[PDB]
């Protein structure tokens, strides 16, 4: 008949009574007692819950058993504030962003014990106790359970955000408030629209690999969520009343982008020259009355060389329209690979032009197709940065790391990144964490150099098939 | 369909045989939880005196065991048993209170019951010496056949491993078996801090059971016996 | 003195027959209360992952059941039984 807050102040825990009725001719009482002791120990054991979570594919560390901390001088409210800062700043380090259950050997791992409640002298016994949270979530007081659910929804699900390095208080608070408002529950209609784009992306990939020869180099298999990601951004820009989107990209997935994003007919695409030419098309929105031109820029095989050229194309088109400071209606959508983005110096050299008087174009939307490989080289030999997209922290720009096997989270990030660009006029970086299904070329076994990574890749469901089975299950 | 089959032999054959014979005793069990706080405190005062004097340590089973003897003397029906004498149902009233201690022996594990004889004429120091004599000789294999016979009442401690309470079996020839359970706090308090529990006033407990032959001992008598044990564990004269 | 009388038949006759045979097994019971707080918390984390992924829900009996198997492997005597083989008392160790 007691209240949950009064019981939480004492520290009353739930119990289970277990009995053992045994044949005394072959089992003695001491053995039966030891058996029940082991069961009690197991139900509060670290290894036991690690084994269950591993089996059920829960990509989080379980709650740990601990004794309720004794009442010394230590204040818990100021330590709840320190935990809130830790999640805002580094919560992306434990976010479900990798579609593979893969940790690259060779890459150093930063310590993030500050994300565990035990480091701030708080235990499971504090979950239903109330604390002062200093205006967090627009509230003065909150329970630690409510603090953790809000922090987990905002920063540890399929989107890992990096934004606290932003200096301006107004821009940093806008991102904070939108990320802590949460990712909206998608409607059934929205879910069917995403399923149609994924069907189109995979149908095209299967046509290319089976009807043409020597296309394994150019496969988008493992990164098919790029199609609804680019569509989301271009569609959001059309709703903002903008005039054109200029794309700069390498070879991977280029013909897929030409058919499903630019809108060229199949006859026009098929008549490696096509992989370097430019094109023009139109994008109409299904749920609106906006239109937007979509262009693709020509480029050589030298990766990232299109970056400065593409920015210049955008600036010339903006100057011809001449709509002033509140204009900037030609959106640059620039695609990269993870190895090339981190390694080639032209990438940050071009981003340094983003706010300059003669080079400003209202910000660039960057998409890094992070397939955690570059030919036969893994990230441990490609960069000294934690994430591939870390040049963003140098320019005071936000980064959104999103799981390429959750298309709902991928379309949301596309929309938010395009909304951020129109409001603040700065660059935005999307790290699409995916994988590369085939080798770098036709005559290459990727297991020769990376056998452990390709144990997780070979024979898994595609993003389309996995998403259909996931919707049917829930 | 071929599991391992190994014949039960030796002392284990004797335990199994007695468990089969025990099926003829209609038993009932009484369960009572008792405040153990004063036991924790006063046992610590005795052990602190001994560590500063000539060593030695007394256990909770020594105290409960002595309280059990005082309780059997206050309620003598608990020391009686049933037997068929002259083809008739009869009540057996023993001459002495021979307390059988369930000692868990190492193998070359087996639980055997050795008796502390004539406990009704002993003070605590004589009871403690007699108890330690039985446990000492069992550890060095120097028990005789006379040590295993004449048991009138028994005491077992499943609480050492952490069992809350048990419903044990009663061996033929005795009227009751007493079981001592876990002296931890209940499970709902096992993750709590000592200062928060001290502010409410949560005390430690011990659950004691009484499994008795219903043909010669009634439930009300068994309940009164457990009440006297609880009263003794918090009594001024006892300590 | 006429109460309702109805013969016990089917599966219920089998349950009643086995309960009569069970009278030949001398049993004892051990009782232990265990902290369940961490079970409530960690079961909720697994079910929250499943509701967001492909559905399904795990129960407390699934967890306790698996803990019971780990405990029987740590204490194998709990998996043995008694039988009279060759007219002698014997210990049955299952495979
Ligand atoms: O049996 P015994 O004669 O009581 O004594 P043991 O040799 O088993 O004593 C070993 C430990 O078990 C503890 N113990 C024994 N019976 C117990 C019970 N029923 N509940 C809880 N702890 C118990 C004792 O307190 C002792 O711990 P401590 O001496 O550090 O305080
Ligand atoms: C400037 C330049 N240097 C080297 C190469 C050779 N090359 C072609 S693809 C490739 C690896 C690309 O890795 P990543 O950027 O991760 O792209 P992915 O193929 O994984 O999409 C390299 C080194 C190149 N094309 N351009
Ligand atoms: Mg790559």
């Amino acid at each position: 008949g007691a209240s949950e807050d009064r019981l939480a102040e004492l520290g009353v825990g739930k119990l289970v009574t277990i009995t053992s009725t045994y044949d005394h001719r072959v089992i003695q009482g001491a053995v039966s007692g030891e058996f029940l002791r082991t069961m009690s120990r197991l139900l509060t054991d670290d290894s036991f819950w690690d084994e269950i979570f591993d089996a059920m594919n829960v990509p989080y560390t379980p709650m740990r058993w601990a004794q309720d901390v004794p009442n010394t001088g230590v204040d818990k409210n100021t330590r709840v504030m320190q935990l809130i800062e830790a999640y805002r700043s580094r919560g992306h380090l434990i976010a479900d962003t990798n579609p593979l259950s893969w940790v690259q050997p060779g890459m150093p791992v930063p310590d993030h014990r500050d994300l565990d409640i035990e480091t701030h002298n708080l235990t499971i016994w504090d979950l239903d106790r109330t604390f002062n949270v200093g205006g967090f979530g627009g509230k003065e007081t909150m329970t630690l359970r409510e603090v953790l659910s809000r922090l987990r929804a905002a920063y540890t699900l399929k989107v890992g955000s990096e934004y606290t390095h932003i200096l301006d208080r107004d821009e940093r608070t806008w991102l904070q408030d939108r990320l802590e408002a949460g990712m909206p529950k998608p409607t059934q209609a929205e879910q069917k629209y995403i399923l149609q784009k994924l069907n189109a992306a995979e149908a095209f990939e299967n046509f290319l690999q089976t009807k043409y020869v020597g296309q394994k180099r150019f496969s988008l298999e493992g990164a098919e969520a790029l199609i609804p990601l680019m569509d989301s951004a271009i569609d959001t820009a059309a709703g903002q009343g903008l005039d054109e989107v200029v794309i700069g990209m390498p070879h991977r997935g280029r013909l897929n982008v030409l058919f499903n994003i630019v809108g060229k007919p199949l006859a026009s695409i098929f008549n490696d020259v096509k992989y370097h030419l430019g094109s023009e098309g139109q994008h109409l929105q299904m749920f609106g009355d906006g239109e937007i031109k979509v262009s693709l820029t020509a480029n050589p095989s030298h990766l990232e060389a299109v970056n400065p050229v593409m920015e210049g194309i955008v600036r010339a088109k903006q100057d011809y329209l001449d709509k002033g400071v509140d204009g900037k209606t030609v959106v640059p959508l620039l695609l990269h690979g993870d190895a090339a983005f981190a390694g080639l110096g032209i990438v940050p050299e071009t981003i340094n032009l983003a706010k300059l008087r003669g080079y400003d174009v209202g910000g660039t939307i960057h998409i890094v197709v992070n397939n955690q490989i570059g030919f036969t080289t893994t990230p441990d030999s490609s960069r000294s940065m934690h994430y591939a997209t870390d040049y963003a922290k140098a320019f005071g720009c936000p980064v959104f790391h999103v799981n390429g096997d959750d298309p709902e989270a991928v379309v949301w990030v596309g929309q938010l990144a395009t909304e951020y660009r129109r409001r603040f006029g700065k660059d935005v970086f999307i790290d699409l964490v995916c994988y590369r299904l085939r080798g770098h070329n036709e005559a290459d076994d990727p297991s020769m150099t990376q056998p452990k990574m390709y144990e997780l890749i070979t024979g898994r469901e595609t993003v389309r098939a996995q998403y259909t089975e996931d919707l049917l299950g829930r | 369909p071929e599991p391992g089959q190994t014949p039960i032999r030796g002392i284990f054959k004797s335990i199994a045989k007695n468990m089969d014979i025990s099926l003829e005793i209609p038993t009932a069990t009484s369960v009572r939880d008792m405040p153990a706080r004063l036991m924790f405190e006063n046992r610590a005062m005795v052990n602190d005196q001994l560590k500063r004097t000539r060593g030695g340590k007394i256990s909770f089973t020594h105290i409960i065991g002595y309280a059990m003897v005082k309780a059997v003397m206050a309620h003598p029906d608990m020391n009686n048993s049933y037997d068929v004498i002259d083809g008739k149902p009869t009540l057996i009233v023993p001459e002495h209170i021979n307390l059988g201690l369930a000692i868990d022996l190492p193998q070359k594990r087996a639980l055997v019951v050795a008796a502390i004889k004539e406990t009704e004429k002993m003070n605590f120091s004589e009871f403690l010496a007699a108890y330690e004599d039985i446990v000492a000789r069992s550890r060095k294999g120097k028990l005789t056949m006379d040590d295993y016979q004449g048991v009138t009442v028994s005491l077992t401690n499943p609480g050492g491993i952490g069992t809350r309470h048990s419903v044990p079996r009663l061996t033929k020839g005795q009227g009751t078996i007493i079981g001592v359970g876990s002296m931890d706090y209940p499970a709902e308090f096992q993750g709590a801090s000592e200062d928060r529990l001290a502010e409410l006033g949560v005390g430690k407990l011990v659950t004691i059971t009484s499994t008795y032959d219903h043909r010669v001992i009634q439930g009300a008598v068994s309940g009164e016996f457990l009440r006297t044990m609880s009263r003794l564990l918090t009594d001024d004269s006892f300590w």
